[PDB]
RNA sequence: GAUGGGGAAGCUCCGUUUCAAAGGCCUGAUUUUAUGCAGGCCACCAUCGAAAGGGAAUCCGGUUAAGAUUCCGGAACCUGG
RNA sequence: UUUACUUAUUCAAUGAAGCGGAGCUGGAAUUCAUUUUCCACGUUCUAGCAUUCAAGGUCCCAUUCGGGGCUGAUCCGGGUU
């Protein structure tokens, strides 16, 4: 008869992220004409860590095509580049690491990171450290290019949509073993109040659909049904199958 | 002259960075006024019945030149016109008994959307003018079929406040004739033939005409370049 | 409508700002002042302290409204005893009545000021 | 006068020419804020039967509500 | 900064007490030989025309 | 946490720059008056929120029954003009 | 049932800055050589700099100061995209 955890993280009271410290929203820049027909430089500046976030940040500044002054902007540093490299953004922009360029101007098997699900969305996907997106092939005629996204998943975006040309930084950071209850704390510190986690098993039946017994048990299916209500969608929601995972993935 | 020397500017992209422009088609304009500009588009963008848009064919410029010019000859009577003719009319029914008729007959343009209604009902109205630009079109939808029903000659205008002008208003939404003079009959003839054959001549045919359906300037070239490629090959 | 407005925002246009012209005053009376000097300076206070102040530091202690502050305090003593202020400390007794300490120019004996004013 | 044409019209709802009308004025309404000052009423006739006049102190608001 | 005079905060310099005197002197070699290479550019793309 | 807006029968709720016509400080000219008109430059925004965060500038000696980096004596510093 | 249109409605962004349709020019296919077509349209060795209605050109006025218009920076549609 109580409220559930996983009901009271939506009302983030003391669930929201812990921002104080990051250096600000990752976004390409605004799509403008200057990316939409040509291309403009900026200049890497700085490659520093954000707070919560396992990829580094790069700080690109450019200039102000209509107003004398300098334009910084957030990316997510990819692999290899640098401070002081010219990155270039645009229809026109080269095949470099670290360029900008629409989904459509670059070859089939291209790797891109930071990709606008929508033009002018400024970045959606392949964000995380070490995410990238494979250019499968593109449909010139309602012009659309098939990608595939870190998921595995294939997705037709826009052929205007733009990804930055190369892996996001900061690759291999799960192969580590945290180690420490300590050093789980300290990453969640900086993220979000989600750890730990009391099993739900161990909880009385007032706290959780798992909670009670006289063993830890469920009791009941795990598997929880996608129309289930809030309050029920603890354990496995919607499950397709349960168990270890044996043989190939990538159903079709 | 060797002092001074050419130094153009590079304007395109990732150069010199951008001259000011005429950024007027890019403004962002105040509510009202994008408000009012999509109002006057969605009326021509949806399909306009037949009873509406007949509006849309207003009076031409010389015609209606010339009917404001004899329109202009039947002003109604001002403040201080009014006050001479009060002053001329009691103080001389005072000193001689007269009939309250020390006035002639007047003969001014009869204006008020109740009036001409009523007057086109009766058939004392011989040119009726109908603004083009009443708000609410409810007020003198009617107006062209109610004409033609009592054989009122009527012609669809441009300007409210120009019937304003006409009446000493501000706007008056309408403009009647019921009587003119001998020596303007005649050129209320020939306005009234040029109107009918402008307005009354051809109800029964704009009745049947649907309005609107105007797409907009790229709407537009979109579709003359598809009919340019499917239809024209 | 034909004007090149070469920046696309637009912004309330600058009118004229017409100042008051009431057809009524709205108080009808102007207040005399509020703060004077002969209550800008309640009165002296009187205490053994002051009175060696007033003795030995050329410091006159008055009793002062609690809503003058020290250019009040100053030009009231000026104006009430013509006397030049070399300085005006001020506190809020815990009685919550205010207390200055005016310390008057070198030129200005503060016993004599105060026998003048007839307190000793 | 005009104001029993306006009347017998405004009873014709399904009518060509008012269904023209009421799918422009709702869209204006619907851009135009929920309550605001409406310059002056949008059937005169039925402003009269409820008793407007067009005089100084009559004042006509319209006012958006959700169903 | 504001109470001492401007001999306090500046050197006697291009910037003064902005850059240090090795970046100052390699803004100045970059800004000419990317003139001069501009120059040349403009006359390789005119002389392969 | 107001405003602009939207929700709510409503007490009020959301939202904090948001679908807003959100602005005064520089000055040629105006000086029939250094102003409105009218040359010409700039705003993705109220306010509250720390007596341990940031922050302009003071020390010594003496003095009371009880005040002291505050008073007295001497010697400085900062801000505004 | 499938398809079209956009102005209702919905989503997103921007200080609503370059949208749509033509035109100029730069190598190209051919014409019934009238005309028809495709692409591009001032930036890529370098952690420099790029702002004052941009100089220049041209026209007007008005003089010891200069100011203004056109072009530089093609035309049209005012649909911010
Ligand atoms: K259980
Ligand atoms: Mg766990
Ligand atoms: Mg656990
Ligand atoms: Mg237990
Ligand atoms: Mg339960
Ligand atoms: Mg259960
Ligand atoms: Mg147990
Ligand atoms: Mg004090
Ligand atoms: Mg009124
Ligand atoms: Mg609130
Ligand atoms: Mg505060
Ligand atoms: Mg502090
Ligand atoms: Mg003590
Ligand atoms: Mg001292």
């Amino acid at each position: 008869g109580r409220v559930i955890r996983n009901q009271r993280k939506g009302a983030g009271s003391i669930f929201t992220s812990h921002t104080r410290l990051r250096q600000g929203a990752a976004k390409l820049r605004t799509l403008d004409y200057a990316e939409r027909h040509g291309y403009i430089r900026g200049i890497v500046k700085q490659i520093v860590h954000d707070s919560g976030r396992g990829a580094p940040l790069a700080k690109v500044v450019f200039r102000d095509p209509y107003k004398y002054r300098l334009r910084e902007e957030i990316f997510i540093a990819n692999e290899g580049v640098h401070t002081g490299q010219f990155i270039y953004a645009g229809k026109k922009a080269s095949l470099n690491v670290g360029n900008v360029l629409p989904l459509g101007s670059v070859p089939e098997g291209t790797i891109v990171s930071n990709v606008e699900e929508k033009p002018g969305d400024r970045g959606a996907l392949a964000r995380a450290s070490g995410n990238y997106v494979i250019i499968i092939g593109h449909n010139p005629d309602e012009n659309k290019t098939r990608v595939r996204l870190p998921s595995g998943a294939k997705k037709v975006i826009s052929s205007d949509a733009r990804g930055v040309i190369g892996v996001i930084a900061g690759g291999g950071r799960v192969d580590k073993p945290l180690l420490k209850a300590g050093r789980a704390f300290h990453k969640y510190r900086l993220k979000r109040n989600s750890w730990p986690k009391t099993r739900g098993v161990a909880m009385n039946p007032v706290d959780h659909p798992h909670g009670g017994g006289n063993h830890q048990h469920i009791g009941k299916a795990s598997t929880i049904s996608r129309g289930a209500v809030s309050g029920q969608k603890a354990g496995l929601i919607a499950a397709r199958r349960t168990g270890l995972l044996r043989g190939s993935q990538k159903t079709q | 002259n060797p002092l001074t020397h050419s130094t153009p500017k590079n304007f395109g992209i990732g150069q010199a960075v951008q001259p000011k422009r005429n950024l007027s088609r890019y403004v962002k304009w105040p509510e009202y006024v994008r408000v009012q500009r999509q109002k006057k588009i969605l009326s021509i963008r949806l399909k306009v019945p037949p009873t509406i848009a007949q509006f849309q064919y207003t009076l031409d410029r010389n015609t209606a030149a010339e009917t404001f010019k004899l329109f202009n000859k039947y002003r109604p009577e001002t403040a201080a016109e009014k006050k001479e003719r009060l002053t001329k009319e009691a103080a001389a029914v005072a000193e001689g008994k007269s009939k309250q008729d020390a006035s002639p007959k007047p003969y001014a343009v009869k204006y008020g959307l109740n009036h001409v209604v009523a007057l086109i009902e009766n058939k004392k109205a011989k040119l009726v003018l109908i603004a083009n630009d009443v708000d609410p079109i409810e007020l003198v939808v009617f107006l062209p079929a109610l004409c033609k029903k009592m054989g009122v000659p009527y012609a669809i205008v441009k300007g409210k406040a120009r019937l304003g002008t006409l009446v000493n208003q501000k706007t008056s939404a309408v403009a009647a004739l019921t009587e003119v003079r001998a020596e303007d009959e005649a050129a209320l003839a020939k306005l009234v033939s040029t109107i009918d054959a402008n307005f009354a001549d051809k109800y029964d045919e704009v009745k049947k005409h649907w309005g609107g359906g105007i797409l907009g300037n790229k709407a537009q070239a979109k579709m003359d370049k598809r009919a340019k490629n499917s239809d024209s090959a | 409508a034909l004007k090149v407005r070469t920046s696309a925002t637009f912004r309330l246009p600058k009118t004229l700002k017409l100042a008051r012209a009431p057809k009524y005053a709205s108080k009808a009376v102007p207040h005399y002042n509020r703060l004077d000097s002969y209550k800008v300076i309640e009165q002296p206070i009187t205490s053994e302290t002051a009175m060696k102040k007033v003795e030995d530091g050329n410091i006159l202690v008055f009793q002062v409204s609690m809503k003058a502050n020290k250019y009040q305090i100053k030009k009231a003593v000026k104006e009430l005893y013509e006397v030049d202020v070399l300085k005006v400390n001020t506190l809020v007794r815990p009685n919550g009545t205010k207390k200055a300490y005016v310390r008057l120019t070198a030129d200005y004996d503060a016993l004599d000021i105060a026998n003048r004013i007839g307190y000793i | 006068g005009a104001y029993k044409y306006l009347e017998e019209l405004q009873r014709k709802k399904q009518s060509d020419v008012l269904r023209f009308l009421q799918r422009v004025r709702v869209w204006e309404y619907r851009q135009k804020n929920v309550i605001h000052r409406a310059a002056r009423p949008t059937r005169p006739d039925k402003a009269r039967r409820l008793g407007y006049k067009a005089k100084q102190g009559f004042v006509i608001y319209r006012v958006r509500v959700r169903r | 900064y504001a109470t001492v005079s401007k001999t306090h905060k500046t050197v006697s310099r291009a910037y003064g007490g902005s850059r240090c005197a090795n970046c100052v002197k390699e803004r100045i070699i970059r800004a000419f030989l990317i003139e001069e290479q501009k120059i040349v550019k403009k006359v390789v793309k005119e002389q392969t025309e």
